[PDB]
Protein backbone atom coordinates (compact mmCIF):
# COMPACT_ATOMS: atom_id res chain seq x y z
CA UNK A 1 0.00 0.00 0.00
CA UNK A 2 2.92 2.47 0.68
CA UNK A 3 3.95 4.70 -2.45
CA UNK A 4 6.63 6.76 -0.20
CA UNK A 5 7.56 8.15 3.13
CA UNK A 6 8.63 11.71 3.94
CA UNK A 7 10.79 11.09 7.68
CA UNK A 8 10.84 14.62 9.73
CA UNK A 9 12.91 15.78 12.34
CA UNK A 10 12.55 18.68 14.84
CA UNK A 11 14.62 19.78 17.32
CA UNK A 12 12.98 20.75 20.29
CA UNK A 13 14.50 23.14 22.87
CA UNK A 14 12.98 23.17 26.30
CA UNK A 15 14.16 24.75 29.00
CA UNK A 16 13.03 23.99 33.33
CA UNK A 17 10.03 25.59 34.36
CA UNK A 18 7.81 24.81 37.27
CA UNK A 19 6.29 21.52 37.10
CA UNK A 20 9.88 19.61 35.69
CA UNK A 21 10.86 16.64 38.11
CA UNK A 22 14.48 16.94 39.59
CA UNK A 23 16.36 15.07 41.96
CA UNK A 24 19.90 14.45 43.08
CA UNK A 25 21.90 10.72 43.47
CA UNK A 26 20.40 9.99 47.42
CA UNK A 27 16.87 9.22 45.76
CA UNK A 28 15.94 13.18 46.98
CA UNK A 29 13.41 13.62 44.31
CA UNK A 30 11.50 17.25 43.71
CA UNK A 31 9.37 19.70 41.35
CA UNK A 32 10.64 23.05 40.32
CA UNK A 33 7.86 25.68 41.99
CA UNK A 34 8.87 28.75 41.01
CA UNK A 35 11.38 30.38 39.09
CA UNK A 36 12.70 33.11 41.84
CA UNK A 37 14.74 36.04 40.15
CA UNK A 38 18.19 36.38 41.66
CA UNK A 39 17.55 39.43 43.16
CA UNK A 40 15.33 37.62 45.31
CA UNK A 41 17.33 34.64 46.45
CA UNK A 42 19.90 34.24 49.33
CA UNK A 43 23.28 35.18 49.34
CA UNK A 44 26.36 34.74 51.30
CA UNK A 45 28.60 37.49 52.87
CA UNK A 46 30.76 37.72 49.44
CA UNK A 47 27.84 38.44 47.81
CA UNK A 48 27.32 35.24 45.75
CA UNK A 49 23.75 33.79 44.88
CA UNK A 50 22.31 30.74 45.92
CA UNK B 1 14.66 66.35 61.21
CA UNK B 2 18.54 66.23 61.31
CA UNK B 3 18.77 65.10 57.41
CA UNK B 4 22.84 64.02 57.24
CA UNK B 5 23.58 62.95 53.90
CA UNK B 6 26.21 60.62 52.67
CA UNK B 7 28.54 61.42 49.88
CA UNK B 8 30.75 59.65 47.47
CA UNK B 9 34.37 58.91 49.08
CA UNK B 10 36.65 56.82 47.52
CA UNK B 11 36.09 54.25 44.21
CA UNK B 12 38.67 51.54 44.72
CA UNK B 13 38.76 50.33 41.00
CA UNK B 14 41.07 47.05 41.52
CA UNK B 15 40.25 45.92 37.86
CA UNK B 16 38.05 47.54 35.28
CA UNK B 17 35.66 44.24 35.99
CA UNK B 18 35.76 44.45 39.56
CA UNK B 19 35.50 47.70 41.69
CA UNK B 20 34.99 48.49 45.26
CA UNK B 21 33.06 51.88 46.15
CA UNK B 22 32.79 53.58 50.06
CA UNK B 23 30.20 55.73 50.66
CA UNK B 24 30.11 58.20 54.12
CA UNK B 25 28.90 58.56 56.55
CA UNK B 26 25.27 57.02 56.26
CA UNK B 27 22.82 57.67 59.66
CA UNK B 28 21.66 54.61 61.14
CA UNK B 29 19.84 51.86 59.19
CA UNK B 30 20.33 53.84 56.24
CA UNK B 31 23.45 51.62 55.17
CA UNK B 32 21.60 48.20 54.56
CA UNK B 33 18.63 50.24 53.04
CA UNK B 34 20.19 51.85 50.41
CA UNK B 35 23.01 48.92 50.00
CA UNK B 36 19.90 45.93 49.17
CA UNK B 37 17.30 48.87 47.11
CA UNK B 38 20.44 49.45 45.34
CA UNK B 39 21.49 45.98 44.80
CA UNK B 40 18.28 44.84 42.90
CA UNK B 41 17.82 47.70 40.63
CA UNK B 42 21.80 47.50 39.97
CA UNK B 43 20.92 43.59 39.12
CA UNK B 44 18.22 43.57 37.02
CA UNK B 45 17.60 47.03 35.75
CA UNK B 46 20.69 48.06 34.35
CA UNK B 47 21.02 48.73 30.54
CA UNK B 48 23.07 46.80 28.06
CA UNK B 49 24.12 45.86 25.14
CA UNK B 50 23.75 42.11 23.96
CA UNK B 51 23.76 39.92 20.82
CA UNK B 52 20.55 39.32 20.16
CA UNK B 53 20.85 38.02 16.46
CA UNK B 54 23.45 35.98 14.60
CA UNK B 55 23.30 34.77 10.95
CA UNK B 56 25.74 32.76 9.94
CA UNK B 57 26.40 31.53 5.89
CA UNK B 58 26.40 27.70 5.36
CA UNK B 59 24.29 27.69 8.45
CA UNK B 60 20.35 27.04 8.20
CA UNK B 61 20.15 25.99 12.08
CA UNK B 62 22.28 26.02 15.38
CA UNK B 63 22.29 22.40 15.26
CA UNK B 64 24.04 21.90 12.23
CA UNK B 65 27.82 22.00 11.64
CA UNK B 66 30.30 23.67 9.51
CA UNK B 67 33.32 22.26 8.22
CA UNK B 68 36.55 23.15 9.61
CA UNK B 69 35.35 24.23 12.95
CA UNK B 70 36.50 23.04 16.41
CA UNK B 71 32.98 24.07 17.60
CA UNK B 72 29.09 23.15 17.31
CA UNK B 73 27.52 26.26 16.22
CA UNK B 74 25.42 26.19 19.33
CA UNK B 75 29.02 26.82 21.21
CA UNK B 76 29.76 29.27 18.87
CA UNK B 77 26.31 31.39 19.95
CA UNK B 78 27.41 30.94 23.73
CA UNK B 79 30.21 32.39 22.96
CA UNK B 80 28.57 35.59 21.09
CA UNK B 81 26.39 35.67 24.05
CA UNK B 82 29.24 36.51 26.37
CA UNK B 83 31.15 39.04 23.77
CA UNK B 84 31.60 42.30 25.53
CA UNK B 85 29.80 44.89 23.31
CA UNK B 86 29.25 49.19 23.46
CA UNK B 87 27.77 50.92 20.97
CA UNK B 88 27.86 54.32 21.49
CA UNK B 89 25.07 56.11 19.55
CA UNK B 90 22.20 53.67 17.88
CA UNK B 91 20.37 51.24 19.83
CA UNK B 92 21.18 48.43 17.24
CA UNK B 93 23.98 48.02 15.35
CA UNK B 94 24.57 44.33 13.08
CA UNK B 95 28.84 43.87 13.29
CA UNK B 96 29.71 41.36 9.92
CA UNK B 97 32.24 38.71 10.72
CA UNK B 98 34.35 37.29 7.71
CA UNK B 99 37.63 35.45 8.27
CA UNK B 100 39.73 32.79 7.24
CA UNK B 101 42.97 30.45 7.82
CA UNK B 102 44.34 28.86 11.02
CA UNK B 103 43.50 30.84 14.11
CA UNK B 104 41.56 30.92 16.84
CA UNK B 105 38.88 33.70 15.62
CA UNK B 106 38.52 36.36 18.21
CA UNK B 107 36.75 39.64 18.69
CA UNK B 108 39.09 41.27 16.65
CA UNK B 109 38.42 39.74 13.45
CA UNK B 110 34.94 41.86 13.55
CA UNK B 111 34.82 45.02 11.46
CA UNK B 112 34.21 47.45 14.29
CA UNK B 113 31.32 50.18 13.39
CA UNK B 114 32.40 53.99 13.51
CA UNK B 115 30.35 54.03 16.96
CA UNK B 116 30.80 50.34 18.63
CA UNK B 117 33.24 49.41 20.69
CA UNK B 118 34.32 45.79 21.23
CA UNK B 119 35.59 46.23 24.77
CA UNK B 120 37.33 42.76 24.63
CA UNK B 121 39.17 41.98 21.07
CA UNK B 122 41.16 38.82 22.52
CA UNK B 123 37.56 37.19 23.35
CA UNK B 124 37.20 33.79 21.82
CA UNK B 125 34.46 33.29 19.13
CA UNK B 126 35.10 30.23 17.36
CA UNK B 127 38.24 27.89 16.36
CA UNK B 128 39.38 27.46 12.89
CA UNK B 129 41.18 24.34 12.23
CA UNK B 130 41.83 23.66 8.61
CA UNK B 131 43.62 26.83 6.72
CA UNK B 132 41.07 26.18 3.67
CA UNK B 133 38.30 26.86 6.13
CA UNK B 134 36.51 30.16 5.99
CA UNK B 135 33.92 31.61 8.67
CA UNK B 136 31.01 34.36 7.95
CA UNK B 137 28.57 35.65 9.88
CA UNK B 138 26.52 38.52 11.21
CA UNK B 139 26.30 39.42 14.41
CA UNK B 140 23.03 41.74 15.12
CA UNK B 141 23.45 43.67 18.84
CA UNK B 142 20.33 45.37 20.27
CA UNK B 143 20.55 47.23 23.57
CA UNK B 144 18.52 46.03 26.35
CA UNK B 145 18.03 45.52 30.16
CA UNK B 146 18.18 42.56 32.43
CA UNK B 147 17.85 39.14 30.73
CA UNK B 148 15.44 38.34 27.15
CA UNK B 149 15.91 34.58 26.65
CA UNK B 150 15.38 32.60 22.85
CA UNK B 151 12.50 31.31 24.43
CA UNK B 152 10.46 34.31 25.62
CA UNK B 153 11.86 36.19 21.93
CA UNK B 154 9.92 33.27 19.66
CA UNK B 155 6.73 34.27 21.28
CA UNK B 156 5.92 37.57 20.73
CA UNK B 157 7.56 39.77 17.31
CA UNK B 158 7.89 37.39 14.35
CA UNK B 159 6.91 39.54 11.55
CA UNK B 160 9.70 38.93 9.24
CA UNK B 161 11.16 35.16 8.96
CA UNK B 162 14.10 34.75 7.38
CA UNK B 163 15.35 31.38 6.94
CA UNK B 164 18.87 31.50 7.75
CA UNK B 165 18.79 34.05 11.23
CA UNK B 166 19.86 32.30 14.67
CA UNK B 167 18.11 34.15 17.65
CA UNK B 168 20.25 33.88 20.31
CA UNK B 169 19.90 34.56 24.64
CA UNK B 170 20.60 38.41 25.30
CA UNK B 171 22.49 38.54 28.55
CA UNK B 172 21.74 42.45 28.38
CA UNK B 173 22.59 43.40 32.33
CA UNK B 174 25.82 44.60 32.45
CA UNK B 175 26.16 43.50 36.34
CA UNK B 176 27.39 39.95 37.17
CA UNK B 177 27.61 39.68 40.80
CA UNK B 178 27.31 42.92 43.32
CA UNK B 179 27.32 42.32 47.60
CA UNK B 180 26.98 45.71 49.30
CA UNK B 181 29.30 45.47 52.99
CA UNK B 182 29.54 48.07 56.10
CA UNK B 183 32.78 49.01 57.58
CA UNK B 184 34.12 51.60 60.33
CA UNK B 185 33.66 55.45 59.11
CA UNK B 186 35.82 56.89 61.59
CA UNK B 187 34.71 60.71 60.86
CA UNK B 188 34.77 63.54 63.16
CA UNK B 189 32.75 62.68 66.51
CA UNK B 190 29.84 60.47 64.40
CA UNK B 191 30.87 57.16 65.83
CA UNK B 192 27.98 55.46 65.20
CA UNK B 193 27.60 56.92 61.37
CA UNK B 194 29.37 54.46 59.50
CA UNK B 195 29.92 54.27 55.54
CA UNK B 196 28.89 51.29 52.46
CA UNK B 197 31.49 49.53 50.56
CA UNK B 198 29.40 48.38 47.59
CA UNK B 199 31.45 46.23 45.59
CA UNK B 200 30.48 45.28 41.39
CA UNK B 201 32.06 42.44 39.33
CA UNK B 202 30.59 43.05 36.03
CA UNK B 203 31.57 42.50 31.91
CA UNK B 204 33.75 44.73 30.44
CA UNK B 205 31.61 48.06 29.27
CA UNK B 206 29.68 49.38 32.10
CA UNK B 207 31.85 51.37 34.35
CA UNK B 208 31.42 50.86 38.30
CA UNK B 209 30.89 54.64 39.15
CA UNK B 210 28.27 55.38 35.46
CA UNK B 211 26.32 52.06 36.72
CA UNK B 212 25.60 53.38 40.44
CA UNK B 213 25.03 56.55 39.26
CA UNK B 214 22.38 55.28 36.57
CA UNK B 215 20.75 52.48 39.81
CA UNK B 216 20.38 55.53 41.86
CA UNK B 217 18.49 57.56 39.16
CA UNK B 218 16.13 55.03 38.27
CA UNK B 219 15.59 54.71 42.13
CA UNK B 220 14.84 58.38 42.28
CA UNK B 221 12.53 58.19 39.20
CA UNK B 222 10.45 55.66 41.32
CA UNK B 223 10.29 57.33 43.85
CA UNK B 224 9.03 60.59 42.25
CA UNK B 225 5.65 58.96 42.36
CA UNK B 226 5.65 59.14 46.42
CA UNK B 227 6.76 62.15 46.75
CA UNK B 228 4.70 64.08 44.06
CA UNK B 229 1.36 62.09 44.10
CA UNK B 230 0.77 61.89 47.50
Amino acid sequence: GVLKIVKVYLAVKRRIQPGDKMAGRHGNKGVISKINPIEDMPYDENGTPV
Amino acid sequence: TEFLKPRLVDIEQVSSTHAKVTLEPLERGFGHTLGNALRRILLSSMPGCAVTEVEIDGVLHEYSTKEGVQEDILEILLNLKGLAVRVQGKDEVILTLNKSGIGPVTAADITHDGDVEIVKPQHVICHLTDENASISMRIKVQRGRGYVPASTRIHSEEDERPIGRLLVDACYSPVERIAYNVEAARVEQRTDLDKLVIEMETNGTIDPEEAIRRAATILAEQLEAFVDLR
